């Protein structure tokens, strides 16, 4: 129950990184399109 | 770019240092330097720039209509291109090119089914 | 201590395993002892996470012998022994959690499903399947095929030819290697052939010729021809011959099910394509099939959707539609939707890997 | 395997017929379940009758079936209604599973219900049945003798009554054990619970539990007055301290609180204390003037200055613009911080002669850095350059008023009242260049003096500076208002200031007010969320940049998922360059509670494109990990030093040093290579300008305050955070909008040292301390492992690494009252036999008084 809390900390880091990656793939893709046009 | 010569009266902190620039404005007044750029703009200007890209409605639709009239022919030429593509890949057994050719054909079909 | 305890528990799994198939002392005799190790002093030790530290083999071997009935042929005729095993395994399925114990959950489903199929209700199936449906990452290819096979057989009894078709075709993909390309492949193949016959008609017999045991194939050929050529007389006489086959496979039910279809297939071959087709030719054929239901059968056919027709019995004529250049608009709609689905799934499989 | 004989009987009527089946079915539900599921509508039908009262037994069978299906909410309900047949002590696969789900359901309900009410578990708003079960589940955990299970559930399910009762019952008299328990719970409530109303109640209750004991561990009592920011707890503690008077103890308590606790809390507590009667020895301690002098003594003796290195670096090359003067000025300040050596500057005077006006203001405010930790000589030394005693120019004067705020931050009750007269003067006068600069420093300087305490008079004086519409004075003024009204602040202050930013055509002012609002938010949590949106919704870069720090500060300390998430958002989706850096720097602050999370968070950002992102995460690491040094951070920084972009190189060098302050080989191998680099860039004539600031300044941090100071986000005496360190660090990341702002690092430099106090006279002595400072696994920085006893005198250099292992010796005739407290910080030992000196060294408090 105290245990559970310890496991939540490790879980919480993963959820935050996992959601952040999604946002990143999407920005990277637009930037990839424009930059190719720039070269 | 944005430039100004030496002109001082505030640029006296401008072109481990500080001997240099005092002597630089004291040996020579008027020598170029670049300046920084920023763009500040206004939200109505901003919205106008984006609404460039009902006349709009009329145009997209117009092409859609005329595409559908002509599709009987558009059908035939893209099988021929496709027939070619399949054959090339056989010899081939480059890859990017063969893929792109197939990708264009698929994209076009979806847009065509969608149109009606 | 950790290392020592695991080592023992693994050691026991090997020891029981080696001690069956090729080193047993009689399989029936041994069951008690297997039951004894499981129930106290084993489930009790596990923290509900076992997938590999218990195995299908123990329950498979014990149950296999109770259904053999020639190295057993009971030990109580009250049927206490086998009922109790069915209960104990059913109880285990509760014990395999709905978030953990996932491979072990599925093995239980296969065994329980078999026993109901042989001799029981197969609407008892319905609960097990719903329970089974949860995220899985650990259920193996062999187990999947076994799943599909029990599932098809049930749906076949219930009269869904289509569901059982997709599942049966899926079954014979993935699992078959060299240890699943053996007796299991033979059971599966029997059902897969049958299913095609009932829904419609079976593909050519050429493919099946080199992909299965020949001994099986000759009886299967005999059965398919009778249905396809459509003669009733062929079908009974054939059914009579391969009684032994249908019994081993647990497919005595085919005899009831296939019969309607045979009589239907015998009208279907005959291409009633002209504007009127005379009644007499169709009565003439039917007389051999049917002694009192010549008019009923032609009617039955029309209601089914075998032929679109008109009959007058005053004028004694059949007027019909052209059974040749059918397949028009919206037949592509069905194909177009279904074939795209098949394409999306394969693209998905590319992305994953 | 058939349930059919039994199932068939349910479809018949007569109560007898129903009874005969029920009990047969009950035993074997789990076993026979497939068949039993189809008869489920009928079994529900038994339940819905209340003339046939074996409803509860139907219900129990039905629950089993409902579980197996996967309708858990439904099973739980029927399981409750079963009543005397639901027994949780039987513990089967059935009973265990529905019990789990039951706690789950109360917890869910208890979240929603806590936000609405604060009494709900005593009422009929929620299910008594659920409650009853919750109360037994609790008994079960306390019966099993694990308190960490009992508390864990009670916490999650928002009940105060269970937490209270559990600690109470299990509170044993021993004293030692209770204290361990209360501290394990203090960590847990603070770092997990962001609901203030719940947490505050657990915090306040834990004080009352330590209070009920005859002896109690006073350091933990001190911790909690800090945590709750509550005057009441502190007062009751101090009247208790009157009954039990030991002079060594009473002094120990006051030195812990003065460093750790917030400035305002201490002040009002002294205002109340005076009025009831307290001891004047103590009242003096609580100002924090003695404490600051004890550190001044420490830094005077333990200086390890290396002024040749800076001379050699200054002679390396001489070029264009004001950035590189800022670099040497800043590295001087950091080096001489708290030791009070103007040696470098006193000897070498020609480079000062090369300096223009902005460089003079920067160099004079470095004098403020040196003369920090003088409580009377701060003003005096600076006095010919301080207003009313006119010097030759005002550019000189402007960094004096700024620096005067630096020294005198945290004693600025007076300093505000002095500078505000300057503020009234030069609101009045504006038109010449000399008065604008004079007031810009006065305004940075006033904001330091009034820090964190709403002085609304100061708010008005600075505010008139805005209207005069000067880019020089106004930038300072705007920031000053933010520093002053840090904490809760005016509703007015926020609104007035935000609006005035949107109107302004002046750049420096917008930026100044942007940062100004971020500061006003400090612990205000979700109540600042509104201004955040406003700030981000601006198409102004400056307010967006500031906007990120408003979440950094408001959610600083214990974090929040939404808060971190909103910042991940800002960094990604804002392609404007400045904004991306502010958002990544901001991440550091939410996550200052545990520095360990930071390398993971920013791993993605470190490979993320844009050099503003990569640089920003360098600074963030710098801030976050500097508490003990983190090996996993240094590794992340390594690539970033050898980045090709000039400014990412700079940040990495600076960031490295902030983690690697007061460290050596065998603790961090890497520091030799790092040191070579810092040197290599300066000496070279081929590098770019931005990189070169980074190298000079990096050196300045590593070797800062005579090798005796560290960058921590806390002042160590209980390890709990102090205001100044945080604020100071947000201000320090800024160099870019006005060059000297570096200087704020002066507030976040903490000395790490064990300082004993002989309580019989309240003055420092020297005694040996058994310690592990051996040169067999450690070194100090000069140009791991423990097994052997080692001893040394008091008032000595003590690493973070060495700090872990302190003990004390009781045979110099001094014995500690609280022993060791695990960490660096002022103590007080009791001298057993007070009749003579057995050590009584000099202190600089006896050279002032």
């Amino acid at each position: 129950y105290f245990k559970l809390k310890k496991l939540e900390k490790e879980y919480e880091l993963l959820t935050l990184q996992e959601d952040y990656i999604k946002d990143e793939q999407r920005h990277l893709k637009r930037e990839l399109k424009r930059a190719q046009e720039e070269v | 770019d944005a430039f100004r010569l030496i002109d001082t009266g505030a640029l006296i902190n401008n072109l481990l240092n500080k001997a240099n620039i005092q002597a630089l404005i004291h040996g020579l007044n008027r020598h170029y330097y670049s300046l920084n750029i920023d763009y500040h703009k206004t939200a109505k200007e901003t919205k106008m720039l984006m609404n460039l890209h009902y006349e709009e409605k009329e145009e997209s639709n117009l092409a859609a209509t005329k595409s559908m009239v002509k599709i009987a022919e558009q059908y035939s030429k893209r099988i021929e291109e496709e027939k070619e593509l399949t054959e090339e890949e056989l010899k081939t057994r480059p890859k990017k090119h063969l893929s792109e050719t197939a990708d264009e054909t698929l994209e076009n079909n979806i847009v065509s089914v969608l149109t009606a | 201590k950790t290392i020592e305890v695991t080592a023992e528990i693994n050691c026991f799994m090997h020891l029981l395993v080696q001690l069956f198939l090729w080193d047993s002392k009689e399989l029936e005799q041994l069951v008690e002892f297997n039951r004894k190790v499981v129930i106290p002093n084993l489930l009790c030790y596990y923290n509900l996470r076992s997938l590999n530290l218990i195995n299908a083999k123990l329950w498979f071997y014990i149950y296999l012998s109770h259904e053999t009935l020639a190295r057993s042929s009971e030990e109580i005729n009250s049927d206490n022994q086998n009922i109790i095993l069915r209960s104990t395994m059913m109880k285990f399925l509760k014990i395999a959690s709905l978030k953990h114990d996932n491979e072990t959950k599925a093995m239980l489903i296969n065994l329980i499903l078999r026993d109901f199929l042989n001799n029981g209700e197969v609407d008892s199936a319905s609960d097990f399947i719903s329970k089974l449906e949860y995220p899985h990452t650990d259920v193996s290819s062999s187990l999947e095929a076994r799943y599909f096979f029990y599932l098809s057989k049930i749906n076949a009894i219930q009269l869904d030819y289509s569901t059982a078709n997709e599942y049966i075709i899926a079954a014979i993909r993935k699992a078959p290697h060299n240890s699943k390309s053996l007796g299991f492949l033979q059971q599966s193949n029997k059902l897969h052939c049958c299913i095609q016959l009932l829904m419609g008609d079976i593909p050519e017999l050429s493919f099946f010729h080199q992909s299965n045991m020949q001994k099986s194939l000759l009886p299967y050929y005999h059965l398919t021809k009778a249905v396809k050529l459509g003669d009733l007389k062929k079908f009974t006489s054939t059914i009579t011959k391969y009684k032994q086959l249908l019994l081993k496979d647990d497919t005595y039910q085919l005899c009831v099910r296939l019969r309607s279809n045979v009589i239907k297939t015998g009208i279907r071959i005959i291409s009633l394509t002209y504007k009127k087709i005379s009644l007499r030719d169709i009565c003439l054929k039917l007389n051999l099939d049917s002694e009192q239901t010549v008019e009923y059968m032609v009617s039955r056919a029309i209601r089914d959707g075998v032929i679109e027709a008109k009959i007058n019995h005053e004028d004694g004529f059949i007027e019909t539609t052209e059974l040749l250049n059918i397949y028009d608009s919206e037949d592509p709609q069905q194909v177009f939707d279904e074939r795209i689905k098949f394409a999306n799934q394969l693209h998905d499989e590319y992305l994953v890997s | 395997t058939t349930a059919a004989p039994l199932l068939a009987l349910l479809r018949e009527n007569q109560d007898s017929v129903k009874t005969y089946a029920l009990e047969s079915i009950n035993n074997v539900v789990d076993q026979l379940w497939s068949e039993i599921s189809n008869e489920l509508p009928d079994i529900e039908a038994l339940y819905d009758d209340d003339t046939f009262s074996d409803r509860e037994m139907a219900a129990l069978i039905a629950s089993k079936v409902y579980y197996n299906l996967g309708e858990y909410e439904s099973a739980v309900k029927y399981a409750l209604a079963a009543k005397d047949r639901f027994d949780i002590d039987e513990k089967s696969q059935f009973v265990e599973t529905i019990v789990s789900k039951s706690i789950e359901m109360y917890v869910q309900e208890a979240s929603k219900q806590y936000t609405k009410d604060e009494q709900f578990y005593t009422k009929d708003i929620i299910d008594p049945k659920l409650t009853s079960i919750f109360e037994r589940m609790i008994e079960k955990c306390l019966k099993a003798s694990e308190l960490k299970l009992a508390l864990g559930i009670a916490l999650e399910g928002y009940r105060l009554d269970i937490i209270e009762s559990a600690l109470k019952s299990k509170l044993d008299q021993s004293t030692s054990e209770n204290v361990k328990i209360i501290n394990y719970l203090l960590t847990l409530a603070i770092t997990t619970v962001t609901n203030s109303k719940f947490r505050s109640s657990i915090l306040r209750k834990s004080f009352d539990f330590l209070m009920n004991m005859p002896n109690c561990d006073y350091l933990t009592l001190n911790k909690v007055v800090v945590n709750l920011n509550d005057a009441g707890l502190a007062l009751q503690l101090f009247k208790k301290l009157k009954e039990e008077n030991d002079e060594g103890l009473s002094a120990q308590i006051a030195f812990d609180l003065v460093s750790s606790a917030s400035q305002q809390l201490l002040e009002i507590l002294v205002t109340e204390l005076t009025a009831q009667g307290y001891d004047p020895a103590l009242l003096n301690i609580l100002s924090g003037l003695p404490t600051c002098d004890y550190y001044n003594t420490f830094l005077l003796n333990n200086k390890n200055i290396d002024i040749g290195l800076l001379n050699k670096s200054k002679s390396s090359l001489d070029g264009k613009f004001s950035l590189f003067h800022t670099a040497v000025s800043v590295a001087n300040g950091f080096m001489h911080a708290g030791t009070t050596d103007n040696s470098f500057i006193k000897a070498n005077l020609p480079w000062l002669g090369k300096a223009q006006n902005w460089a003079k203001f920067t160099a004079t405010a470095s004098l403020g850095v040196i003369h920090k930790g003088n409580l009377l000589e701060g003003k005096k030394v600076m006095a010919p350059y301080l207003p009313g005693s006119r010097a030759s120019s005002r550019f000189i004067k402007g960094g004096s008023l700024y620096g005067l705020g630096l020294i005198y931050a945290g004693f600025g009750r007076d300093t505000t009242d002095y500078l505000k007269n300057i503020i009234v003067e030069n609101s009045g006068t504006s038109g010449d260049e000399d008065v604008d600069v004079l007031l810009h420093g006065a305004s940075l300087g006033i904001g330091l003096a009034a820090m964190g305490s709403a002085n609304i008079e100061v708010y008005e004086a600075l505010k008139e500076v805005l209207y005069n519409d000067s880019a020089t004075s106004g930038e300072a003024a705007a920031l000053g208002m933010g520093l002053c009204m840090l904490g809760t602040g005016k509703p007015e202050a926020i609104h007035d200031m935000f609006t005035y930013s949107q109107e302004t055509q002046h750049g420096n002012i917008t930026r100044g007010l942007a940062v100004g609002l971020a500061l006003i938010n400090y612990g205000r949590q979700e109540l600042a969320d509104d201004l955040i949106t406003k700030m981000l919704a601006s198409d102004e870069s400056l307010l967006r940049y500031g906007g990120a720090f408003t979440i950094a500060l408001a959610y600083a300390g214990t974090g929040n998922n939404s808060a971190v998430k909103r910042l991940l958002h800002v960094a990604v989706s804002d392609s404007n360059d400045d904004v991306r850096r502010a958002a990544v720097i901001a991440l550091g602050f939410v996550l200052l509670r545990d520095y360990t999370t930071v390398p993971r968070i920013v791993q993605l950002l470190s490979k993320s494109h844009n050099a503003h992102v990569r640089c920003g995460t360098a600074f963030a690491l710098g801030i976050a990990c500097a508490g003990k040094g983190l090996q996993s951070a240094i590794d992340v920084l390594d690539p970033l030093t050898k980045d090709p972009v000039d400014f990412v190189r700079q940040a990495a060098m600076i960031a490295l040093s902030m983690i690697l302050i007061q460290q050596t080989e065998k603790l961090n191998p890497q520091v030799a290579d790092i040191n070579k680099n810092f040197l290599s860039v300066i000496t070279n004539k081929h590098q770019e300008g931005l990189a070169k600031f980074g190298a000079c300044v990096a050196q300045g941090i590593m070797n800062a305050g005579g090798r005796n100071v560290t960058i921590q986000l806390e002042n160590a005496d209980t390890g709990t955070l102090d205001t100044k360190s945080v604020v100071g660090l947000v201000m320090f990341s800024q160099f870019w909008y006005w060059f000297p702002l570096a200087h704020f690092l002066s507030l976040s430099f903490t000395p790490t040292t064990v300082i004993g106090i002989r309580g019989s006279d309240q003055a420092i002595p020297k005694f040996q301390m058994n310690c592990y400072a051996k040169e067999d696994a450690f070194s100090y920085p000069r140009m791991k492992y423990s097994s052997k006893p080692y001893k040394v005198d008091n008032m000595t250099r003590i690493l973070p690494q060495q700090s872990r292992y302190i003990s004390f010796i009781k045979d110099d005739r001094f014995v500690p009252v609280r022993k060791f407290k695990g960490n660096n910080g002022v103590v007080v030992l009791r001298d057993r036999e007070p009749k003579e000196p057995v050590a009584l060294i000099e202190t600089v408090r006896q050279m002032k008084d």
